[PDB]
């Protein structure tokens, strides 16, 4: 377990300080990987390597500098047909609740007081 | 005028740039039920526990808003997982993009236009932290959202529309307007003959946008109501 | 489904809380005190249980608004991606869209989209125009490419090299305006046919 | 507790509002920025070309480059040209005239072009078409074959 305090530096209290606040119980690694369980302000955590919880900065993905020139052009010589998955909901479970049996059931005096 | 044998065809054009300001996410907030009644007292806790799960439902409600609220910035700002960079040698065919491109000489990475957007919108953070209302910070700070922005601008300027359908394919921006005119049914002859005039139309349009954002601060009211 | 289950579970479990009364079962209170002292405690149950049901009805209705925004988005994708062919980018999925296959799923639908993505790329040399007789020539569809020897006309979406001809280009303007025009010879198919004649 | 329940209910309705604006911004992020949308007044006023996003607090700013025509002149039109007795319909563009010779040009800009066989196509005859005018369609291969 890594306990996080929000909006305060470390006062009372592997004790490090972030923009969101004091984060204790987690280790700080200078390297950056893809995030799994997010926290906030660009830092996330995962269970990795005798293993423990490590905290690290958000990686924004692979950095590639695309070449640019006036006379340079690239045309594809081959293609790949890929099939993806888009998942979308339509309807939800239909529920119907009755006021009398939910509030007070098997009671005539309470059924008359509800009217 | 309305006539059967009469027709009107445009002999000249202009390039206009407009602005629509669309909000993405709001401030993440979580309010405690017990501390909202009172702290350091057992009278608030014993009398508050008899009403049941209202705390759990309102707390999971604020957590659910904050997670979906983080998900809107994730579904919009970062479309692709690949980062694009701006080349040091810039030949765009007579266009000056330095206003929308980030300035490396600044301590924080930002463009000239985004520099005005942060300054024209309104410490209040510590003022709210003094009375007990915790503002949760967004998961993506200003430098990473600005890096996502610099990635989409550097990619559309160089590779264009290729990275959406596949690997980024380098195309000259002068040829990018040839297909963008060819897509609406316009021959590339307007581009190739009028390129010098279009350079002054675009550079003057960017200067007018910078003057409108600097002089008029009410254009950002879409975010100001939020 | 888990959120609906947790909502129904919270809705039932809230019945066991006393809400300021002696006990949660109405039969034990109605079976002990007389009706005039009893109306205050039943009214405390009524106000509390009414407030819990009003939170449930409002919260389920808020999720009904989410289900309608998703239903209108699903109906829009059902119309454009499945029935026809949508030219919108990242609507029908990443890549240039082709066709969509619907599949029934519990409380929703799953879309299998077939898309067109390029794979291998190769760097070429390009020019905006070809100067031949002194008048410029522009490609009708596609761009000019070269391997370093001869200028070819090819599409942007795939590489199928073709010889520069008069039907693949059109004569407009001259060679002194367009920036980057190169000199080469435009093949005219009428010339060898007349030489053979 | 009732005041707090009113606050949370107000947050979920504004949550549906900020999500509807974010989903509309995501749609304009895909269509206007990444690609090229031919949709009218979606990516902004005019014929769309490219969109430049800009980071803003709790939102985003789009810079849309569009094509808006400015100056125009009234011309005389006609649906077809009758030459050999068969109707000639425009392949691309419309028929315009300055009062002397009929020209062929696109709707978005005026670039006079002579009537050739490649700019039109033969369909039907001259009688079933309403408004056809007579002119001479220039055959581009005639002077080359005559000189040869």
């Amino acid at each position: 377990v890594a306990v996080l305090y929000q909006g305060v530096n470390c006062t009372e209290v592997n004790v490090f300080q972030t923009r969101a606040g004091c984060l204790i119980g987690a280790e700080h690694v200078n390297n950056s990987y893809e995030c799994d369980i997010p926290i906030g302000a660009g830092i996330c955590a995962s269970y990795q390597t005798s293993q423990s919880i490590i905290a690290y900065t958000m990686s924004l993905g692979v950095e590639n500098s695309v070449a640019y020139s006036n006379n340079s052009i690239a045309i594809p010589t081959n293609f790949t047909i890929s099939v993806t998955t888009e998942i979308l909901p339509v309807s939800m479970t239909k529920t119907s609740v009755d006021c009398t049996m939910y509030i007070c059931g098997d009671s005539t005096e309470c059924s008359n007081l509800l009217l | 005028a309305y006539s059967n044998n009469s027709i009107a065809i445009p002999t000249n054009f202009t390039i206009s740039v407009t602005t629509e300001i669309l909000p993405v996410s709001m401030t993440k907030t979580s309010v405690d039920c017990t501390m909202y009644i009172c702290g350091d007292s057992t009278e608030c806790s014993n009398l508050l526990l008899q009403y049941g799960s209202f705390c759990t439902q309102l707390n999971r409600a604020l957590t659910g808003i904050a997670v979906e609220q983080d998900k809107n910035t994730q579904e919009v700002f970062a479309q692709v997982k690949q980062i694009y960079k701006t080349p040091p040698i810039k030949d765009f065919g007579g266009f000056n993009f330095s206003q929308i491109l980030p300035d490396p000489s600044k301590p924080s990475k930002r463009s000239f236009i985004e520099d005005l957007l942060f300054n024209k919108v309104t410490d209040l953070i510590c003022a709210q932290k003094f009375n007990g209302l915790t503002v949760l910070p967004p998961l993506l700070t200003d430098e990473m959202i600005a890096q996502y922005t610099s990635a989409l601008l550097a990619g559309t300027i160089t590779s264009g529309w290729t990275f959406g359908a596949g690997a980024a394919l380098q195309i000259p921006f002068a040829m990018q307007m040839a297909y963008r005119f060819n897509g609406i049914g316009v021959t590339q002859n307007v581009l190739y003959e009028n390129q010098k005039l279009i350079a002054n139309q675009f550079n003057s349009a960017i200067g007018k946008i910078q003057d409108s954002l600097s002089s008029t601060a009410s254009a950002l009211g879409k975010l100001q109501d939020v | 489904v888990n959120q609906n289950a947790q909502a129904l579970n919270t809705l039932v479990k809230q019945l066991s809380s006393n809400f300021g009364a002696i006990s949660s079962v109405l039969n034990d209170i109605l079976s002990r005190l007389d009706p005039p002292e009893a109306e205050v405690q039943i009214d405390r149950l009524i106000t509390g249980r009414l407030q819990s049901l009003q939170t449930y009805v409002t919260q389920q209705l808020i999720r009904a608004a989410e289900i309608r925004a998703s239903a209108n988005l699903a109906a829009t994708k059902m119309s454009e991606c499945v029935l026809g062919q949508s030219k919108r980018v990242d609507f029908c999925g990443k890549g240039y869209h082709l066709m969509s296959f619907p599949q029934s799923a519990p409380h929703g639908v799953v879309f299998l989209h077939v898309t067109y993505v390029p794979a291998q790329e190769k760097n070429f040399t390009t020019a905006p125009a070809i100067c031949h007789d002194g008048k410029a020539h522009f490609p009708r569809e596609g761009v000019f490419v070269s391997n370093g020897t001869h200028w070819f006309v090819t599409q942007r979406n795939f590489y199928e090299p073709q010889i520069i001809t008069t039907d693949n280009t059109f004569v407009s303007g001259n060679c002194d305006v367009v920036i980057g025009i190169v000199n080469n010879t435009v093949y005219d198919p009428l010339q060898p046919e007349l030489d053979s004649f």
